[PDB]
RNA sequence: AAACUGCGAAUGGCUCAUUAAAUCAGUUAUGGUUCCUUUGGUCGCUCGACUUGGAUAACUGUGGUAAUUCU
RNA sequence: UGGUGACUCUAGAUAACCUCGGGCCGAUCGCACGCCCGGCGGCGACGACCCAUUCGAACGUCUGCCCUAUCAACUUUCGAUGGUAGUCGCCGUGCCUACCAUGGUGACCACGGGUGACGGGGAAUCAGGGUUCGAUUCCGGAGAGGGAGCCUGAGAAACGGCUACCACAUCCAAGGAAGGCAGCAGGCGCGCAAAU
RNA sequence: UCCCCUGCUCGGCGCCGGCCCGAAGCGUUUACUUUGAAAAAA
């Protein structure tokens, strides 16, 4: 390869997004942003797959450019923008919004919001730089440089930012004792409270990680995102709150489901 | 007889159309025409009978049951903005040009071989 | 790169010893008493039940109260019971290995179409089966290797198009009808 | 907007550099308290 | 339409000749460097014209070579 | 000021530099209309030094490749091993220069040769262990007759880009001019062997 | 089938300069063994 790829394989395309096989040979290749290409999730594989408003890669690209759907505020007209992590899609017209969550499985899942919600997002903070002119500055995991920031936010914290002013309201420190979830790896989508950190001085630092229900787990510290302070969720979590239910009460809930429903 | 039982239903705010799947079941009669169904869905669906499309019915083992698509959009110009040409060259809406792929190929490299003034006039 | 399958697999195997007198004379009693066709088919019997049955050895062969052995040995006892093969009385995963080719022969459509009265004879339910007069649940059925499972037992009736259970009458009747027109005049 | 960002980062970086010094004495308080007990 | 300008042709497709710690696979690092496009920031921070210049296309006219996506 | 396990890290201050083949600090375009005494406004499109991000690429770390002793020693001022100081390169580095010391690998198989050797995810058979294949749809690498050199461009030693050599080959008024199907169809040769 | 037979510089679960709990930071090294991370899809 004398360049960069602009294609991309049917079956190269990641598990999460969540396609078939007969279909066509390629995949839709995102175009670059501030998510990476097997974290993130195209607009065409959204609309086509998950809300169901169009069938062919036509009908995206109409109501695309029709000027329609609203990206964290700002109109989008291209077909393969990346969203990933709390992207706040929102249709002006049918009076709709979606925050995307990862569900209990490895996959993200649809989630009706209220507007009031639809408001602001929470993101991770990934470094603190210092500008020219003796300014600090913020790197967010979806590459949103702020300029003078709160003096209380370090390296792994979470803050809230309203969508229309691009500001900092509110923010959670690092600590244990806080509500977090993962993004990637073979853990994806469960809710829990931090409780151990690892310190290991050359390599990743883990941590520990306990379900609200007597479930523990450990993760690398990239794979972390802190949603709360203590208990109590500051967004809205989707169906089941994130417990990661095994394969035998599945199946009971699946049998007792199909039992009621008859 | 037959009887029209529409499902999996939902509207399209973004698009101005209403998505269903139409299973037909003729009881001993052979498989439904289009414009026909489309006189029922105007006759149920309480709308003119020249914006409804039809496509992909396919009928099942033993000929009891037909599905396949149906869209009905708000209005004949709404459907004329956003649809594929061919379906309304199939509902006799739209024509299209009849040059092969060789002849266009053709002249557009006969065109390429000349620069100037004389490109619109070597290629007919 | 087109976009293919090129998934398939075989479904049958042959035994390693071609002329033997018990073996020949075993599957000779199985296709003459249940009316099939060539022993391909008691091959592929023989090739799904040897599936099974590894299945079910390698879930033995693993220890108890493991979430895997109990997962698989309930799926494929569910199974098995959605099959019609067993009853809620052997539910257990040592009673899977004392199966027989007769059980997985009992559940074929043929031999439901034969047992309940519908056909006269085995060869006579399969070509009434082949001529599409044997429909189930408002389908009707062209094909004599179906498996019919529990539910599915009371189900079985003649088709809304077969001149059998009431419809068009065939080819025959017709063209004796026109003939005994024509003969009257 | 740079004039108004910049005001505004300095007023909240007093407010925070005026707590922490009143953090810094208490424990210099602290650390007197417990020399002298 | 033509043509100037800008962008893409370095993607895709076909083959296994070379290559035996070379390629490649898992695991690390760039605190040892460049990065089209997109995204976000910066874009009156510097103390010193109510819009400037001439060249070429396309076009017109006139030609050579037996001959070119030639001039 | 801020950070890392760790800076000759970022930021701050002083004194200068700032390449004529020269860093930026807008002599660009469209839609809807306008308030307040000629000045003054809303949403966009394009372009731009720097900074992070996205797509990556590239160089390195540890481990793992088929056969052969009728290959037992190999390399070494035609760089082989390391040190100093430089050139060049986007960066470290004998990558290359000038000077020093004789170093480095090897019976735990180096080196040399062969391969009907692209590598892996995988395929066939298979009680348990194994044996054989992997040109072939996804990933990475190499080439467009075969070596060599280069313009443009962010990214090419590109070949449906260019320049000379040889093998082969087209047209011609004989002066010259024009090319590389291991792309899709097709044809010849080669064949036991493979389509519009 | 349950619990007990490596030492030391700062603090929160409790009290009246005195006790327990925890922790910035260190504890003879290997193979073997069990768990955890990550380990593209087909």
């Amino acid at each position: 390869a004398r360049g960069p790829k602009k294609h991309l394989k049917r079956v190269a395309a990641p598990k999460h997004w969540m396609l078939d096989k007969l279909t066509g040979v390629f995949a839709p290749r995102p175009s670059t942003g501030p998510h990476k290409l097997r974290e993130c999730l195209p607009l065409i594989i959204f609309l086509r797959n998950k809300l169901k408003y169009a069938l062919t890669g036509d009908e995206v690209k109409k109501i695309c450019m029709q000027r329609f759907i609203k990206i964290d505020g700002k109109v989008r007209a291209d077909i393969t923008y990346p969203a990933g992590f709390m992207d706040v899609i929102s249709i002006d017209k049918t009076g709709e919004n979606f925050r995307l969550i990862y569900d209990t499985k490895g996959r993200f899942a649809v989630h009706r919001i209220t507007p009031e919600e639809a408001k602001y997002k929470l993101c991770k903070v990934r470094k603190i730089f210092v500008g020219t002119k003796g300014i600090p500055h913020l790197v967010t995991h979806d590459a949103r440089t702020i300029r003078y920031p709160d003096p209380l936010i370090k390296m792994n914290d979470t803050i809230q930012i309203d969508l229309e002013t691009g500001k900092i309201t509110d923010f959670i420190k690092f600590d244990t004792g806080n509500l977090c979830m993962v993004t990637g790896g073979a853990n994806l989508g469960r809710i829990g409270v931090i409780t151990n950190r690892e310190r290991h001085p050359g390599s990743f630092d883990v941590v520990h990680v306990k379900d609200a229900n007597g479930n523990s787990f450990a993760t690398r510290l990239s794979n972390i995102f802190v949603i709360g302070k203590g208990n109590k969720p500051w967004i809205s979590l989707p169906r089941g709150k994130g417990i990661r239910l095994t394969i035998a009460e599945e199946r009971d809930k699946r049998l007792a489901a199909k039992q009621s429903s008859g | 007889t037959v009887t029209i039982r529409t499902r999996k239903f939902m509207t399209n705010r973004l698009l101005q159309r209403k998505q269903m799947v139409i299973d037909v079941l003729h009881p001993g009669k052979a498989t439904v025409p289009k414009t026909e169904i489309r006189e029922k869905l105007a006759k149920m669906y309480k709308t003119t009978p020249d914006v409804i499309f039809v496509f992909g019915f396919r009928t099942h083992f033993g000929g009891g049951k037909t599905t396949g698509f149906g869209m009905i959009y708000d209005s004949l110009d709404y459907a004329k903005k956003n649809e594929p040409k061919h379906r309304l060259a199939r509902h006799g809406l739209y024509e299209k040009k009849k040059t092969s792929r060789k002849q266009r190929k053709e002249r557009k490299n006969r065109m390429k071989k000349v620069r100037g003034t004389a490109k619109a006039n070597v290629g007919a | 790169p087109v976009a293919r399958s090129w998934v398939c697999r075989k479904t049958y195997v042959t035994p390693r010893r071609p002329f033997e007198k018990s073996r020949l004379d075993q599957e000779l009693k199985l296709i003459g008493e249940y009316g099939l066709r060539n022993k391909r088919e008691v091959w592929r019997v023989k090739f799904t039940l040897a599936k099974i049955r590894k299945a079910a050895r390698e879930l033995l062969t693993l220890d108890e109260k493991d979430p895997r052995r109990l997962f698989e040995g309930n799926a494929l006892l569910r199974r098995l019971v959605r099959i019609g093969v067993l009853d809620e009385g052997k539910m257990k995963l040592d009673y899977i290995l004392g199966l027989k080719i007769e059980d997985f022969l009992e559940r074929r459509l043929q031999t439901q179409v034969f047992k309940l009265g519908l056909a006269k004879s085995i060869h006579h339910a399969r070509v009434l089966i082949r001529q599409r007069h044997i429909r189930v649940r408002k389908q009707v059925v062209n094909i004599p290797s179906f498996i019919v499972r529990l539910d599915s037992q009371k189900h079985i009736d003649f088709s809304l198009r077969s001149p059998y259970g009431g419809g068009r009458p065939g080819r025959v009747k017709r063209k004796n009808a026109k003939k005994g027109q024509g003969g009257a005049g | 907007k740079n004039k108004e960002e910049a005001a505004e980062y300095a007023k909240l970086l007093a407010k925070r550099m005026k707590e922490a010094k009143e953090k810094r004495q208490e424990q210099i308080a602290k650390r007197r308290r417990l020399s002298s007990l």
